[PDB]
């Protein structure tokens, strides 16, 4: 199918700052992904985003009912469903599993880096760390970065770039959200 | 409790 | 901020799809099933908690439809321009041998909203207990997708993940195997 295809496209947001002592609204419209009219709750009134947007900026500030409903939204829109969904979004904690197992920076290598997997957890602000006998080792490290599983739980992969001697210790330490104490996983080279 | 839906307007034609 | 709530909504043509949906901070709260006219909670246990008048996005999903009309014709009829994914697979845990698993198909940073996916098992197409998201917004206005194919590790199976995309030339085939 190579027909022509056409999109209308349009995202109502509602940020919030400090719980719900500060708000902002948005509401956002985009044909074939041009954003060109927009309403901030911030200006009170609809502003052309683009030249094409601005026929339904001035049509739109024309209908002082349309405003003041738009005017009110923080309150009765986005103060509203942030109440609704509070308990099983804001508050969702979901405790990392956390496991350590070895790797190799390529095929026919001796197990040269070690992996610290991070998994199952929301929100997804985290912090991982690696130690090596009770010494935080900050070279060396690679990361995928925060991955997000869309399904409301992420997971990273954090790995330490290291040659493992006899008897030594290495240590991935995790902070998260949801625990208010960092959790500790050893490893220990054979 | 109930998720409120912002209508949404109809652009000038 | 510390939460944004987003919900996004769109209209599609000459497709004639419409997709309503609620973000909190990047994770689906809803969609709304066109077809049933029903509320899809992206968790079971959402809709214990909370509800939602589905023929409200219905409504909105015909302003947006008679929104589309209008700026087609505004623009002079001007086509989307195709932007192709990039797709990633993974699992969303350390993998073990046996050891009960899911592969995941992440879509991202395309558009229009369209997608043919297929998992495939050693080249032949599954279909057997997969599950995917509808169409996530996105900061830039172009969207993510999710696909997810349940599995039991072995030593004797590879999968791809193939995601067909106007914008693709060919289609684009994500490997996973048994890693060393
Ligand atoms: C669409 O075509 C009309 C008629 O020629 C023109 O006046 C208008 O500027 C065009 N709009 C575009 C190209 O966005
Ligand atoms: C998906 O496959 C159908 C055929 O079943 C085809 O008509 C359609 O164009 C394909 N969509 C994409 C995005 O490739």
């Amino acid at each position: 199918d190579t027909r022509p295809r056409f999109l209308e496209y349009s995202t109502s947001e509602c940020h919030f700052f400090n719980g719900t002592e500060r708000v902002r609204f948005l509401e956002r419209y985009f044909h074939n992904q041009e954003e060109n009219v927009r309403f901030d709750s911030d200006v009170g009134e609809y502003r052309a985003v683009t030249e094409l947007g601005r026929p339904d900026a001035e049509y739109w500030n024309s209908q002082k009912d349309l405003l003041e409903q738009r005017r009110a939204a923080v309150d009765t829109y986005c103060r509203h469903n942030y109440g609704v969904g509070e308990s099983f979004t804001v508050q969702r904690r979901v405790h990392p599993k956390v496991t350590v197992y070895p790797s190799k920076t390529q095929p026919l290598q001796h197990h040269n880096l070690l992996v610290c997997s991070v998994s199952g957890f929301y929100p997804g602000s985290i912090e991982v760390r690696w130690f090596r006998n009770g010494q935080e080792e900050k070279t060396g490290v690679v990361s995928t970065g925060l991955i997000h599983n869309g399904d409301w739980t992420f997971q990273t992969l954090v790995m330490l770039e290291t040659v493992p001697r006899s008897g030594e210790v290495y240590t991935c330490q995790v902070e998260h959200p949801s625990v208010t104490s960092p959790l500790t996983v050893e490893w220990r080279a054979t | 409790g109930v998720y409120a839906t912002r209508s949404s307007a109809v652009r000038l034609r | 901020e510390e939460h944004v709530i987003i919900q996004a909504e769109f209209y599609l043509n000459p497709d004639q799809s419409g997709e309503f949906m609620f973000d909190f901070d990047g994770d689906e709260i809803f969609h709304v099933d066109m077809a049933k006219k029903e509320t899809v909670w992206r968790l079971e246990e959402f809709g214990r908690f909370a509800s939602f008048e589905a023929q409200g996005a219905l409504a909105n999903i015909a302003v947006d439809k008679a929104n589309l009309e209008i700026m087609t014709k505004r623009s002079n009829y001007t086509p989307i321009t195709n932007v192709p994914p990039e797709v990633t697979v993974l699992t969303n845990s350390p993998v073990e041998l046996r050891e009960p698993n899911v592969l995941i198909c992440f879509i991202d940073k395309f558009t229009p909203p369209v997608v043919n996916v297929t998992w495939l098992r050693n080249g032949k197409p599954v279909t057997t207990g997969v599950s995917e998201t509808v169409f996530l917004p996105r900061e830039d206005h172009l969207f993510r997708k999710f696909h997810y194919l349940p599995f039991l590790p072995s030593t004797e199976d590879v999968y791809d993940c193939r995601v067909e995309h106007w914008g693709l030339d060919e289609p684009l085939l994500k490997h996973w195997e048994f890693d060393t």
